[PDB]
């Protein structure tokens, strides 16, 4: 029974630092350059994590890369939200041990409204008493929550994979529950929570896209993979060619 | 590309 959960717990990424100089004065360029670097570093971990997920290899190679490239933002925000909840009870955004955002940095980063939503998401982990197991399963499901409207190379293997991950999330809920009405209510809350991640990720997508375009003008550096994915994949999302899969309407 | 590089690794 614990087979699926054993795996998710086993492959969960450890701590990742951003390499931020917390002894230097906060500035838009410094903060954003550190966040971009952190994205580059976490992307490497997301790639190795995803590749180890049950059944991930069933997907066509090109789709494997695709889902990672479309979902990285939501995945990273979700996990960051969890770190914040567990490390500082959502009081600040715990991006990395060396990059913790307080209200001041939220303002200097010029993405205060987005940070607020992320902190709100972080608060939900508490307001809903999300278990470490529900967290893991929901995070896995977020990798299979955004695809092009024209479908993937092999849409069939993906649908099968997404369906099984929904089944696993349903299994976890029905675990310490014998009441079918309680399970339905918990599933409703979790799916609602999962959906709330997409609007936040889209705001970050728009923001990083605009920032990439004018990076040379604000002294903000974008690592190589980030620059590539944000100029090639993110636009497909912003233009509506690639869309999130919502549980509710 | 860097991504392709990392994917190969
Ligand atoms: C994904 C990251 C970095 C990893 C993380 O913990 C979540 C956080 C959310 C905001 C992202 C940031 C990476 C760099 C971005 C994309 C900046 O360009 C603007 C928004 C930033
Ligand atoms: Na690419």
């Amino acid at each position: 029974q614990p087979i699926f959960l054993n795996v998710l717990e086993a492959i969960e990424p450890g701590v990742v630092c951003a390499g931020h100089d917390n002894n230097q004065p906060d500035s838009f360029a410094a903060l954003l350059s550190s966040l971009n670097e952190l994205g580059e570093r976490q992307l490497v971990h997301v790639v190795k994590w995803a590749k180890a997920l049950p059944g991930f290899r069933n997907l066509h190679v090109d789709d494997q890369m695709a889902v990672i490239q479309y979902s990285w933002m939501g995945l990273m925000v979700f996990a960051m939200g969890w770190r914040s909840f567990t490390n500082v009870n959502s009081r600040m955004l715990y991006f990395a041990p060396d990059l913790v955002f307080n209200e001041y940095r939220m303002h200097k980063s010029r993405m205060y409204s987005q940070c607020v939503r992320m902190r709100h998401l972080s608060q939900e982990f508490g307001w809903l008493q999300i278990t470490p197991q529900e967290f893991l399963c929901m995070k896995a499901l977020l990798l299979f929550s955004i695809i092009p409207v024209d479908g993937l190379k092999n849409q069939k293997f993906f649908d099968e994979l997404r369906m099984n991950y929904i089944k696993e999330l349903d299994r976890i809920i029905a675990c310490k529950r014998k009441n079918p009405t309680s399970c339905s209510r918990r599933f409703y809350q979790l799916t609602k929570l999962l959906d709330s991640v997409q609007p936040i990720a889209r705001e970050l997508h728009q923001f990083t896209f605009d920032l990439l375009i004018k990076s040379h003008m604000v002294s903000v550096d974008f690592p190589e993979m980030m620059a590539e994915i944000i100029s090639v994949q993110v636009p497909k999302i912003l233009s509506g060619k690639v869309k999130p899969i919502y549980f509710h309407t | 590309s860097r991504w392709a590089e990392v994917w190969d690794d």
